[PDB]
């Protein structure tokens, strides 16, 4: 028999888009969520397929270094990785593949080695991205809603709390996690975080990790100390910019940073930083919302207390925005899956690095707050006390509990499903 | 704007 000779390999786009909820992604390249089989055909320029004859083995590599030891490469036969025949008509052969549950997120080469007894001829079938899978069980980002998948995941238009405690007001926000070309803006986000410069290889197989994927993306949105997406300022001058307020939606700023070849843009504030990260986030699959905390603190010296120095000071925020993402936490004792807070904005160093988070929100309210990462700086965001030092006539200084402006009010994100606001506070603290 | 108290 003659070797085999590939005519082309169709992706399957539509129906695997469908399936992996996936199709707005699935345009021109496929796009698959990890844990979950998905289809391609091979179509053969002269006779097809034989299983008495032909020995076919895939190999998937992600990454500049892939090896099977990291999770970036994997070799498999026709018979985790897997391949299997479902149809052959004609010229065509069906298959299903299927990928572990913990497999690396991103752009993976497919190939196919051919054989009928002698050498082995090599095709690549061409590429695909997998993502983290929030309907799949067996991942680590698993939510058992369909309805909070939709909401959490799927949907690309929501809103983000502004105001204060006294004024809540909203804006509608596009986070458009799914139009074109905002996809590959993530993965070079994450292409060129510092971990992936040091360390590429490491960094690729870590994205098995929503932990990990979690933590970059708190400090790739913000420009401070790496190629991050964002600048900050707070001044009220945006004139050699855009301004804070501007922003409508995450796609303006993520096609700016990128054509203009990963520089800073100008300007965010707290909520264009976590509606930033939240775009990304929900992009790879990950289940995150945007949450608005009013009268939100900034502890300096990590002491739980927000202080003030009057006459006869760490500073309270009208209010601040961060994200939560979805996802177990094995890296923890057991009990800490669910909601994390993660921060994108720049207030404290976190190891060096102006990044914070994942923290179980869980753990923010038990006050466990040796659980990693970050707990003590949000838990003061949500729960300190504001003393004032007040210097008295006779030069002593009194210390006194302002019981007038309470830190962590009002804890907001849009509601599942619907345009409304769903209180949240009791997720970060117990009522006193 | 987010603003300090
Ligand atoms: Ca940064
Ligand atoms: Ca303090």
């Amino acid at each position: 028999a003659e070797e085999l000779v590939l005519e082309r390999c169709d992706l399957e786009l539509e129906t695997n888009g469908r399936d992996h909820h996936t199709a707005d992604l699935c345009r021109e390249k496929l796009v698959v969520r990890r844990g979950q089989p998905f289809w391609l055909t091979l179509h053969f320029e002269g006779r097809n397929y034989e299983a008495s004859v032909d020995s076919l083995t895939f190999s998937v590599v992600t990454g500049p270094a892939p090896s099977q030891e990291a999770g970036t490469k994997a070799r498999f036969p026709l018979r985790d990785w897997t391949a299997t025949v479902v149809d052959q008509q004609d010229c065509t052969l069906s298959l299903q593949l299927t990928t572990p549950a913990n497999a690396p997120i991103g752009l993976y080469r497919l190939s196919l080695e051919a054989s009928t007894g002698y050498q082995g001829s090599s095709f690549v079938l061409g590429h695909f991205i997998l993502l983290f899978n929030a309907w799949c069980p067996a991942d680590a980002v698993y939510l058992d809603s369909e309805e909070e998948r939709q909401e959490y995941v799927l949907t690309q238009q929501g809103f983000i709390y502004q105001g204060s405690a006294k004024f809540i007001k909203n804006i509608p926000w596009n986070f458009g996690q799914f139009e074109d070309g905002i996809l590959d803006i993530c993965l070079i986000l994450l292409d060129v975080n510092p971990k992936f410069l040091k360390n590429a290889g490491r960094d690729c197989s870590r994205r098995s990790s929503p932990v990990y994927v979690g933590r970059v993306v708190s400090g790739m949105v913000n420009c401070n100390d790496d190629q991050g997406v964002l600048l900050g300022r707070w001044d009220n001058n945006y004139g050699d910019g855009v301004s804070p307020m501007s922003w409508i939606g995450s796609v303006d700023i993520l096609r700016r940073w990128k054509n203009h070849g990963c520089q800073r843009v100008k300007y965010g504030q707290c909520w264009v930083f976590a509606a930033v990260a939240c775009t990304v986030l929900r992009c790879l699959g990950i289940p995150t919302r945007v949450v608005t905390n009013y009268n939100s603190a900034h502890d300096q010296n990590s002491n739980l207390l927000i202080e003030y120095f009057r006459n006869e000071s760490e500073m309270i925020w009208n209010f601040h925005c961060w994200v939560e993402s979805w996802m177990t936490r094995p890296d923890l004792q057991p009990g800490y899956e669910g909601w994390q807070a993660l921060d994108p904005t720049p207030q404290e160093k976190s190891e060096g690095t102006y990044c914070c988070g994942p923290v179980p929100v869980r753990a923010i309210k038990e006050g466990d707050l040796s659980t990693k990462y970050d707990a003590p700086f949000v838990f003061a965001e949500v729960n300190a006390d504001v003393v004032d030092w007040i210097q008295q006539d006779d030069g002593s200084v009194h210390k006194s509990i302002n019981r007038s402006l309470i830190v962590g009010l009002k804890i907001s994100t849009k509601s599942v499903g619907r345009d409304e606001r769903e209180d949240i506070t009791h997720t970060y603290k117990y009522p006193e | 704007p987010a603003x300090p108290f």
